């Protein structure tokens, strides 16, 4: 019911060439394959056609190649508008997606943090923000401690999309909570984790 | 110009229905079926059903039949997708696209369907003032917090479109509370906190809600 792509991420430099895979379902056909690829906040966009044939317009560093059920895509020179998820259909059934990200080197991220505003504060809530900026690869930890204590379930994070100029993520963090409990206790802090990090970088304040 | 548009973005309660829209134009409306394909927010593509705009003839995904009907008025090209008995994770876009054969070849612009027992709201907007907590090097932070609004989407700029260069502007969370939340943060010098005023504007057209905040030191 879905099909199954591989990898889920890959990561490459403009230039180099990429290949994703599909695993065809037995049950139907496989001879009406085709890829699409999908931009942020824009429709899918047909790219190859019966397994191997381009759409109109479609640039030729893109081709289809498959055998019975193991199918690929391929991108010979990655341009930076490349980058983006790919999506195989075979009949009413589509993949799990690929998403093709740009591969730049390891960058630890940037941590700062924000206490909550004097205006939300009259409100009867706070909100902690802990920034990670300008980071790679995308994957972080962010730990948040009250008072030396570990939270959980108190924090939602976001993440940007990969950034145009130079391919780093930023994540946030934000610690919420109600007036009284963040007046009965005294020190805010976040603790962030990274491969480029040789040691967790703690940001905190006091209220 | 071969073309599909659909209509606008809606927001329903659970147990609702809403009917999409999808004009075709540029070619022979009866000579390809039609398909509806939705996207959950972050989430892959599923498939709906085809209409064969000659016929009326319709095929559904076993999910949602006895919930969703598919028609079309051939006199002015349009293909339209009623989906019943709303639920909370119907929210998605929800994309016509014309079938050259198997093959989604013209696509709709896509229509936000938000199903939430959540009331149209407008954000509330707090500074994330910059501080030494916010600095490194001679870089300092600052941002919005664009909190508690429903539904999606919601704008953020700096300095009306002024400032670009070191803005991020985080996808949006689902709180608990059935209310989104996301802020926006830019890193600027920290030598022009005392000289450059930093404003962020914030549109939420769903509830009319237009706010600048000032974020000072």
């Amino acid at each position: 019911i879905v099909l199954t792509q591989s990898p889920g991420t890959l990561s490459l430099s403009p230039g180099e060439r990429a290949t994703l895979s599909c695993r065809a379902s037995q049950s139907v056909s496989s001879s009406y394959l085709a890829w699409y690829q999908q931009k942020p906040g824009q429709a899918p966009r047909l790219l190859i056609y019966g397994a191997s044939s381009r759409a109109t317009g479609i640039p030729d560093r893109f081709s289809g190649s498959g055998s019975g059920t193991d199918f690929t895509l391929t991108i010979s020179r990655l341009e930076p508008e490349d980058f983006a998820v790919y999506y195989c259909q075979q009949y009413e059934f589509f993949g799990q997606g690929t998403k093709l990200e740009i591969k730049r080197t390891v960058a630890a991220p940037s941590v700062f943090i924000f206490p909550p505003s004097d205006e939300q504060l009259k409100s009867g809530t706070a909100s902690v923000v802990c920034l990670l900026n300008n980071f790679y690869p995308r994957e972080a930890k962010v730990q948040w401690k009250v008072d030396n204590a570990l939270q959980s379930g108190n924090s939602q994070e976001s993440v940007t999309e990969q950034d145009s100029k130079d391919s780093t993520y930023s994540l946030s963090s934000t610690l919420t909570l109600s007036k009284a409990d963040y007046e009965k206790h005294k020190v805010y802090a976040c603790e962030v984790t990274h491969q480029g990090l040789s040691s967790p970088v703690t940001k905190s304040f006091n209220r | 110009q071969v073309q599909l548009v659909q209509s606008g973005a809606e927001v329903k309660k659970p147990g609702a229905s809403v009917k999409v829209s999808c004009k075709a134009s540029g070619y022979t409306f009866t000579g390809y079926y039609m398909h509806w394909v939705r996207q959950a927010p972050g989430q892959g593509l599923e498939w709906m059903g085809w209409i064969n705009p000659n016929s009326g003839g319709t095929n559904y995904a076993q999910k949602f039949q006895g919930r969703v009907t598919m028609t079309r008025d051939t006199s002015i090209s349009t293909a339209y997708m009623e989906l019943r008995s709303l639920r909370s994770d119907d929210t998605a876009v929800y994309y016509c696209a014309r079938g050259w054969g198997w093959y989604f070849d013209l696509w709709g612009r896509g229509t936000l369907v938000t199903v939430s027992s959540a009331s149209t709201k407008g954000p509330s907007v707090f500074p994330l003032a910059p501080s030494s907590k916010s600095t490194s090097g001679g870089t300092a932070a600052l941002g919005c917090l664009v909190k508690d609004y429903f539904p999606e989407p919601v704008t953020v700029s700096w300095n009306s479109g002024a400032l670009t260069s070191g803005v991020h502007t985080f996808p949006a969370v689902l709180q608990s509370s059935g209310l989104y939340s996301l802020s926006s943060v830019v890193t600027v010098p920290s030598s022009s906190l005392g000289t450059q005023t930093y404003i962020c504007n914030v549109n939420h057209k769903p509830s009319n809600t237009k706010v600048d905040k000032k974020v000072e030191p």
